[PDB]
């Protein structure tokens, strides 16, 4: 039965090790992502949560009728 | 109404919505809203009768009041900032006026009565267009201005919408009123998740639009506007009743159907923001929506109501007109839970 | 809006040029197979609603359903993968740029960590 | 005739081919988790001269 | 929500009317043209949060 | 609403039971006034006197519920010398529920209101202790 | 686990493409084949679980439940083919499809390695069950029964979803291995108390706990035979499996929050046995017996000792088999006389001898008769509760006495006495019914022969 | 009366048309083959083969291995005067208690 | 059986909750569809939003 239908314990042991490593890395990444999201929303110094501001290319710098702008 | 006039009015409604969704100027956004309302009124009044006229009158009055409040908010924001670009509004009073105007347009509680009244007044196609498009546009504006929305007011209106929709749908027996109260509850969910993740708001909007389109197309196919009228459909085409039962189960949020994904993602996102009481209450209140969905499902599909004698001739004849994309709507509203991580693409 | 307004984002662009540097989904992706399954279900529901033989009628229609669903699913998977990769890239860049906010911590073994013991009785 | 019998008894292969496909997919899933193969402290050993992997 | 068709196509439909420091007919200056220009140039390209702060 | 709520929070739990009762009565009166205004708007009375009577009944019931809740909670905390205890809030909530049942003259309504309001007030006290937030400020 | 999951997803097209007169034969044969294939999961390890992949894993607790589900499917097929002879071919195929979907969801539930996926699947088990009940039930009360069942379960389970997403946000993962290796003590606070309440209350409603059980008599009495068989055998064990899985992270708060649930479970076990003593309906009697047994399982899980978990697992398996057999016997007698009243049909011992023998064996296994696995599990739970406290022996003894009393009362009322004079449509027992009873009873005795296969990981 | 409803049909007996009926189906041949497949597969295959498979399942729980290991440890410890059961699961030298 | 299982355990959870939901549903849906009434409600809501929320 063991020869035909089943494999050695090494396979299950090392598959479990790999699965645990993957899941631990995913959990750490999730927590780090939450921290990064909180910091980015609080500060606004990263790529995320960059709410639009007025483009300065619209400003007309040609001389006006009034000298003091 | 002439078919050319009908199609140009539909195109004008869509043009107004697109103008709202692509404009960067508050005046142009208001113009889009006005054009949408102006072209929408005859669409409601297409099939002339006192009920259609009354529904159109009530809808016009509500939308005109909301548009006036929205323009006042725009003017007040201009006074304190001198800006027309649609960004975070610079005055809390202007923001409150804008939020109330957009909530009135969306039908959020306590501005909800016109939604069931108009939906019962107008036909099935008019109700479908109303719900879908007229929820599509103001939510776009709200998503644009989300960063300045007052969380307390928005969540209060959302919770009121959920409760009122659940209770109204619980009491009603007319299919159009049931659909209107379901729309109110789903709008409550979406606006509740709005001040946290507009992406989740858009996801819930897409799922709700798909489910509503499928349900309204099924109702058009069955030509039933009441519960008893729907109770005869099993004797003429039981496939439609079974598909509608599955869609109703999906709309209640039962796993593993598509309707569970919006509630699941909204609960997750709102919990990320250290809010537990609100997601728990919102999840528990949806049981009313599920209850009247199940009550409708008992009458139509899971049981067999008495029939009549001319149903034999109805058997002999065949359904001529076809509503394309109905199978696609039925599939997408029931079997897209495994494809959930596409919300990043939606992002 | 988290990733909206990201610098250098072209409006109305389903897939930017920088997405070409990512591994495309395999044609035998299980997500693509599920998309094809959804297309097949759509074809079956079409036949059932129109009162045709469910499995026999409209083989061309079923084929077009499956093909369209697979096509759109492939492009949707490409966009989803690109967005998730971009999120991870931005997160790692921010972690690199803010060491004060993300500092390394001393690692102590369970022989040094004191944990209270709660008996079960 | 054979053609009539097979037209009625062709469904009996579905569950067996599904079982075979499931076993194949189990093998494929296992082949993606070979990150600590022959690297666990408990089962680490030197390879035999005529084998490439400890388990498949 | 906001499909930036104007920026995608390079059009100009309402950005001319968005602000009072833009191109005005006969170069008529606004009442607060200099102040608006200073604020816009300060806030350009830093995001809403940093612009407000 | 914010002013009254922050006044009630400012008054300490185990002290100044008269002030606590006054603040709770004010909160209840405001709630009853809003409820009566909505009731008159949605379901108009047949006469001005009927409308005034309905407003008076609703406002007095709400104010009585608030006063009984505040008095019971403050007195219980004071006599037990155990502030920051949800049990006092539960007792006050059940007292308010019994007051509502007496006002509506229904034993079943009174019992259900006692149970539900006691649970709700206990939850409110637990939230005040633990920092629970209903309208959580956006983050992350 | 794909070698078991995919064959069911192939059973679906087989059912929908088979000929009209071969659907039952094909479904039964291939369900038995799938059960034989799923018997391989009983080869468990002594140190850790069987981790097939990142999504599915098997344990010494998951394996017996999976084998029970795979073995229970063909019995449901036999009973359904008994009572669905006049249905159209499409509706027969729909019923078989509902049963197949329920089995598939149960398999994925018991093999899910993550708490959120487990939640999704164990909630997905409601839809096929609700459809089966409210569509193929016989009485008018099937609609109300379905409403009660659905809303009890969902009102229990929604706070569980909130708790699971909150735990994911706080800790980073809902994977069971991660939450077991990285488990941290739960401090005594209102927040932790309410998290504990959410999880435990969801699973208690699923158990069901005493005071949260009305949906069980409503659904079990009014469901069809297959629905009643699956509701008691497997669907009741979702609560116990979840509580065994979820209590990893709830310590040491479980030592203090278990008192109300333990008191409810013990006293309600006594109360439901007493209710069984005075029941005028046979299906109701069996349903309340199920309530008592699951209350005992709740007691074992709450006291939470290695000796209690083994007894809990054994009692779950034994109760599943025994309840399925009792429901089948009651359904046969109902099909004879078209009524569920227990005293309507009597003298069945002298009208149907071998069926009386099946009744006797089922009643003997229902009460804890050694060396049956029912007795093994009950005795382990009683000993663990005795270690917990020394009046639990008083409560367990009272429960055992009333259990024997009502079991033998049911047996005597249904079988002994003189037959009803006017009931003359009791045909001889069918080969199908006798085979169903034999397939229900023989695995129970074989598991008695080999008991360590159903004692869980703690063995 | 308020409907045009069919009367409740009389219950049908399978033994009426087929005296030697196993109760599976109305058609005698299909009934017989359903009985044959159920009995053969279920009883023979599942019961006998699965029961002997479970009986002869390999000792993966390491009961025999644990017994042999315990025997070796008892032999070694009692042959050298060491305690049969250690008082500590871990090494106090490797455990650093706080001060 | 009667007093606890069939009467009071029914009265506490399933019957009281259902009765409350039915009463609230009747209260919400018992509207005569008068625009004057619910527009006055709108005015009250607007004033409450302007004053209470700050
Ligand atoms: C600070 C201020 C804070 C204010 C917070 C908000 C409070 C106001 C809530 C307004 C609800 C209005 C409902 C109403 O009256 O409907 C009329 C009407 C009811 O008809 P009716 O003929 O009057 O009732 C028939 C009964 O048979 C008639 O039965 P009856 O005549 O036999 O009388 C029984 C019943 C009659 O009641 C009614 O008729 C009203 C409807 C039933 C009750 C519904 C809930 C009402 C509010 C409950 C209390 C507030 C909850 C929040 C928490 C507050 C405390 C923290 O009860 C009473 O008479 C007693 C008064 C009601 C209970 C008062 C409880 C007071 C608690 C005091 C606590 C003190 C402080 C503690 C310490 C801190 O409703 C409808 O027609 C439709 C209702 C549904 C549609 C929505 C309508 C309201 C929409 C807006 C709500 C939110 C407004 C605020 C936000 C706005 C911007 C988003
Ligand atoms: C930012 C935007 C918002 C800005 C706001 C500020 C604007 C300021 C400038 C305004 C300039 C004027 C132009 C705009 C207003 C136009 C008004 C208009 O067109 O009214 C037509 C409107 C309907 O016309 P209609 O249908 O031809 O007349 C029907 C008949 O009245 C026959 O009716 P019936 O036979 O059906 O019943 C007789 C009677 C029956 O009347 C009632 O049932 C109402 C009873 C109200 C409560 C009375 C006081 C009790 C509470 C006092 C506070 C302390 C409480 C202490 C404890 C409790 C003590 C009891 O009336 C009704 O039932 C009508 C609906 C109920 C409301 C009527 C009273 C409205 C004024 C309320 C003043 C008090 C405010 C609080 C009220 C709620 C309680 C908190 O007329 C009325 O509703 C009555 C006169 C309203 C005068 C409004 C004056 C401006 C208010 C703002
Ligand atoms: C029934 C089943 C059970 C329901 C849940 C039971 C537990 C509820 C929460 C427990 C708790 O701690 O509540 C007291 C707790 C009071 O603690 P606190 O330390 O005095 O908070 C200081 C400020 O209030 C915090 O500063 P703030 O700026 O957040 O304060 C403003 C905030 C203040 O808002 C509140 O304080 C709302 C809560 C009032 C007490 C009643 C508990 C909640 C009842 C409803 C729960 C379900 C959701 C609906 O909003 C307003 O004043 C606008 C009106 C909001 C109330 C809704 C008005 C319309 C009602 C009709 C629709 O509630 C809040 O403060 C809520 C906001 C979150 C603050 C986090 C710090
Ligand atoms: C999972 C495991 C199992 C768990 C669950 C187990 C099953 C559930 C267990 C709990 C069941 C009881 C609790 C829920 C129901 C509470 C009663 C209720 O809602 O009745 C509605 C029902 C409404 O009837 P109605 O149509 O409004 O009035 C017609 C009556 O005939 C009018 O009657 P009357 O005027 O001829 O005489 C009434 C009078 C006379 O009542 C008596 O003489 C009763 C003796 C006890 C009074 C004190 C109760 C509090 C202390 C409890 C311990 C007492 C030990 C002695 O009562 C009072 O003056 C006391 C008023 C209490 C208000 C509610 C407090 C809660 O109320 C009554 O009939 C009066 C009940 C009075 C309280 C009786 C004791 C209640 C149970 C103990 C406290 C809890
Ligand atoms: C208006 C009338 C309403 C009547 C409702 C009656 C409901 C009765 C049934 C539910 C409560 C059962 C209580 C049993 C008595 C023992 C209580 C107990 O052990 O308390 C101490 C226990 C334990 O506390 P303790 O006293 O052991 O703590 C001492 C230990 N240290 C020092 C560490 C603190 O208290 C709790 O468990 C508190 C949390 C309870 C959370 C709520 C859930 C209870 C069970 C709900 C079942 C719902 C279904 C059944 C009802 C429908
Ligand atoms: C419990 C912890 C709190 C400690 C006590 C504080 C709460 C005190 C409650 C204050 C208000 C109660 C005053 C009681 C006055 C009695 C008035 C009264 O009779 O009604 C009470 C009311 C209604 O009863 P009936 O009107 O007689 O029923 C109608 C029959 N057709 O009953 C109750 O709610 C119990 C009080
Ligand atoms: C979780 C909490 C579990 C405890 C539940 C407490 C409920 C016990 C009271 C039930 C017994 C009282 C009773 O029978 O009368 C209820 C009686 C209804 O009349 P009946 O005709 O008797 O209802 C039967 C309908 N078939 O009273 C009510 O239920 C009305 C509800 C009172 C309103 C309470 C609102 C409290 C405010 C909620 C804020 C949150
Ligand atoms: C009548 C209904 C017919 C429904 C199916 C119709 C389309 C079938 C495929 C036709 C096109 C074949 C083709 O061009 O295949 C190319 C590619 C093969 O992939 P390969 O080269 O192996 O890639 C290895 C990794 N690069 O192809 C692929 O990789 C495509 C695989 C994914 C998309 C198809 C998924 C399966 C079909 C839907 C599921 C249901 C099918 C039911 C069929 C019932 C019987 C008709």
């Amino acid at each position: 039965i063991a020869r035909t239908f089943y494999d050695g314990p090494e396979k299950n042991y090392e598959k479990t090790m790999a699965i645990l490593q993957i899941e631990a890395e995913k959990a750490e990444l999730r927590l780090k992502e939450l921290e990064v999201r909180r910091l980015m929303r609080a500060r606004g110094d990263g790529p995320w949560y960059q709410y639009p501001t007025i483009d300065k290319a619209l400003i007309d710098h040609s001389p006006k009728t009034t000298p003091d702008n | 109404m002439n078919p050319i006039i009908y199609t140009t009015l539909i195109m004008t409604v869509m043009s107004g919505t697109m103008l709202v969704m692509i404009s960067s100027h508050w005046l142009l956004i208001w113009i889009g809203f006005e054009m949408n309302l102006l072209a929408m009124i005859p669409v409601l009044m297409k099939n002339f009768n006192p009920r259609a006229t009354e529904a159109a009158t009530k809808y016009f009055l509500t939308q005109a009041t909301a548009s006036m409040m929205l323009m006042m908010a725009i003017i007040i924001n201009l006074l304190y900032s001198g800006q027309w670009t649609i960004t975070k509004m610079f005055n809390p009073v202007a923001m409150t006026m804008m939020t109330m105007a957009l909530a009135m347009k969306l039908g959020l509680s306590p501005f909800h009565f016109w939604v069931p009244e108009v939906t019962q007044g107008i036909s099935l196609q008019a109700g479908l267009l109303l719900l879908t498009w007229q929820k599509l546009a103001p939510l776009s504006v709200l998503c644009q201005i989300s960063q300045s929305i007052n969380p307390n007011l928005m969540l209060t209106m959302a919770m009121l919408s959920i409760l009122i929709g659940g209770w109204g749908g619980l009491n009603q027996t007319q299919l159009r009123k049931i659909m209107a109260y379901s729309s109110i509850a789903h709008m409550g969910w979406m606006t509740a998740v709005l001040p946290y993740n507009t992406t989740m708001t858009i996801l819930n909007l897409l799922i709700y639009i798909t489910m509503t389109l499928a349900m309204f197309m099924l109702l058009i196919h069955s030509s039933a506007t009441t519960t008893l009228s729907l109770s005869h459909t099993w004797n003429k085409m039981p496939v439609i009743t079974s598909l509608m039962m599955v869609t109703l189960l999906s709309m209640g949020g039962l796993p593993p159907l598509s309707g569970f994904m919006p509630k699941w993602m909204i609960i997750q996102e709102m919990t990320k923001n250290e809010s537990i009481i609100m997601p728990t209450l919102m999840a528990m209140t949806a049981l009313l929506n599920l209850y009247f969905y199940m009550r409708l499902a008992y009458s139509s599909s899971l049981t067999m109501f008495p029939s009549t004698n001319n149903m034999k001739m109805k058997w002999q004849f065949e359904h001529t007109k076809q509503m394309k994309l109905l199978p696609t709507m039925i599939v997408l509203s029931t079997l897209v839970l495994p494809m959930t991580p596409a919300l990043s693409s939606l992002n | 809006t988290m990733m909206s307004g990201r610098p250098g984002r072209v409006p109305l662009q389903f897939l930017p040029n920088e997405a070409r540097s990512l591994p495309p989904p395999k044609l035998t992706d299980p997500r693509l197979v599920y998309m094809g399954f959804l297309g097949y279900c759509s074809g079956l529901i079409d036949n059932a609603i129109r009162r045709r033989p469910v499995v026999s009628a409209g083989l061309h229609r079923q084929l077009l359903y499956v093909t369209s669903f697979v096509f759109f699913g492939y492009y949707l998977l490409k966009r989803q993968d690109y967005m998730y990769a971009l999120r991870d890239h931005d997160m790692f860049a921010y972690v690199k740029s803010h060491p004060e906010d993300f500092p390394e911590k001393d690692k102590k073994t369970y022989g040094e960590i004191l944990e209270e013991f709660h008996p079960v009785r | 005739n054979v053609l009539q019998i097979v037209r009625d008894h062709w469904v009996h292969i579905l569950v067996p081919v599904g079982f075979v496909f499931g076993c194949y997919l189990d093998r494929r899933s296992d082949e993606k988790l070979t990150a600590f193969r022959n690297k666990s402290l408990l089962f680490k050993r030197e390879l035999r001269p005529n084998e490439e992997v400890t388990w498949k | 929500p906001f499909f930036d068709v104007q920026k995608r196509l390079g059009l100009d439909l309402d950005r001319w009317m968005t602000i009072q420091s833009a191109e005005q007919p006969h170069k008529i200056p606004g009442r607060c043209h200099a102040f608006e220009k200073e604020w816009i140039e300060c806030a350009h390209g830093i995001g809403g949060i940093r612009a407000e702060k | 609403a914010k002013t009254l709520l922050h006044k009630y929070s400012d008054i300490p739990e185990g002290t100044e039971c008269h002030r606590k009762a006054y603040a709770s009565t004010s909160i209840g009166g405001a709630t009853g006034l809003i409820v009566s205004a909505y009731s008159i708007a949605l379901k108009p009375p047949a006469s001005f006197l009927e409308g005034v009577a309905r407003t008076g009944r609703y406002t007095f019931t709400s104010a009585a519920i608030g006063a009984i809740f505040g008095l019971t909670s403050c007195i219980s905390a004071q006599v037990r010398e155990k502030p920051d205890d949800p049990l006092n809030y539960f007792i006050g909530g059940c007292a308010g529920g019994l007051t509502l049942g007496a006002r509506t003259r229904s034993y079943g309504i009174g019992a259900a209101a006692c149970a539900y309001m006691g649970l709700t007030a206990a939850l409110v006290k637990m939230g005040q202790l633990e920092g629970w937030q209903v309208f959580a400020e956006p983050k992350v | 686990m794909l070698k078991i999951i995919i064959p069911t997803t192939m059973l679906l097209p087989m059912t929908w493409m088979s000929k009209h007169n071969m659907i039952w034969i094909n479904a039964t044969v291939h369900s038995l084949l799938i059960s034989l294939i799923s018997l391989s999961l009983l080869n468990q390890l002594g140190e850790n679980s069987l981790n097939f992949s990142l999504t599915f894993f098997s344990d010494s607790l998951s394996a017996p439940l999976l084998v029970l589900t795979t073995w229970l499917l063909p019995l449901m097929l036999m009973a359904s083919q008994s009572h669905l002879s006049k249905e159209t071919t499409t509706r027969k195929k729909l019923y078989i499809t509902m049963l197949i979907l329920l089995q598939l969801f149960l398999i994925m539930t018991f093999t899910a390695t993550e708490l959120i996926l487990f939640y999704i699947l164990f909630e997905a088990t409601l839809v096929p069950t609700l459809i089966i009940i409210t569509r193929w039930g016989n009485q008018t009360e099937r609609l109300n029964a379905g409403l009660y069942f659905l809303f009890y379960t969902l009102a229990g389970s929604l706070p569980l979803l909130v708790a699971l997403v909150y735990i994911q946000n706080t800790t980073g993962s809902l994977n069971f291995l991660i939450i077991h290796y990285w488990s941290h003590p739960l401090s005594n606070s209102w927040s932790n108390i309410f998290m504990w309440l959410a999880c435990i209350m969801a699973f208690m409603v699923k158990m069901p706990l005493y005071g949260l059980h009305l949906w069980l008599p409503k659904a079990h009495v009014e469901a069809p035979i297959a629905g009643s068989m699956v509701l008691a055998a497997v669907l009741l064990k979702l609560g116990g499996y979840g509580m065994m899985r979820i209590t990893t992270i709830l310590n040491p708060l479980t030592n203090y929050m278990a008192y109300p649930f333990l008191m409810l479970s013990m006293w309600g076990m006594i109360m439901t046995s007493s209710i069984c003593l005075r029941q005028t309906d046979l299906k109701s009697l069996i349903a309340y017996s199920s309530v008592s047994h699951m209350a005992l399982v709740i007691v074992a899980i709450m006291i939470q000792t290695p000796w209690s978990f083994m007894g809990a697992t054994a009692l779950m398996i034994a109760h599943g088999l025994t309840s399925s057999m009792l429901f089948c016997l009651a359904n046969t007698n109902y099909e004879r006389v078209h009524s569920r009243t227990m005293i309507l049909a009597r003298g069945l011992q002298t009208l149907l001898p071998l069926m009386a023998t099946w009744w006797l064996v089922a009643s003997l296994t229902n009460l804890a008769l050694p060396p049956s696995i029912n007795l093994i599990g009950e005795l382990f739970i009683i000993t663990a509760s005795f270690s917990w406290s020394n009046i639990t022996i008083i409560l367990m003894g009272m429960n055992m006495m009333i259990t024997a009393l009502y079991s033998l009362y049911m047996l005597i009322t249904t079988q002994r006495g003189k037959y009803t004079h006017h009931i003359n449509n009791i045909k001889p027992s069918f080969t199908r019914e006798n085979a169903l009873m034999a397939l229900h009873i023989l695995p129970l005795l074989l598991l008695t022969l080999n008991p360590k296969m159903i004692l869980g990981p703690l063995y | 009366i308020r409907l045009q409803e069919d009367p409740d049909p009389e219950d049908e007996n399978l033994y009426e048309k087929n005296p030697d009926s196993h109760g599976y189906d109305k058609d005698p041949i299909v009934d017989l083959w359903n009985m044959r497949v159920v009995f053969f597969f279920g009883f023979s295959i599942v019961l006998v083969l699965g029961s002997t498979f479970v009986a002869y399942l390999p000792d993966y729980r390491m009961q025999e291995w644990a017994r042999r290991e315990a025997e070796r440890l008892v032999k070694y410890r009692e042959a050298n005067g060491l305690p049969l059961m250690e008082s500590n699961c871990f090494d106090p030298n490797k455990i650093q208690l706080p001060e | 059986s009667s007093l606890l299982d069939l009467i009071w355990l029914e009265t506490i959870l399933p019957k009281t909750t259902s009765f409350i939901q039915m009463k609230m549903s009747i209260m919400v849906s018992n509207q005569k569809g008068l625009i004057k009434l619910y527009f006055l409600s709108f005015l009250i809501t607007i004033m409450i939003s302007m004053t209470l929320f700050n």
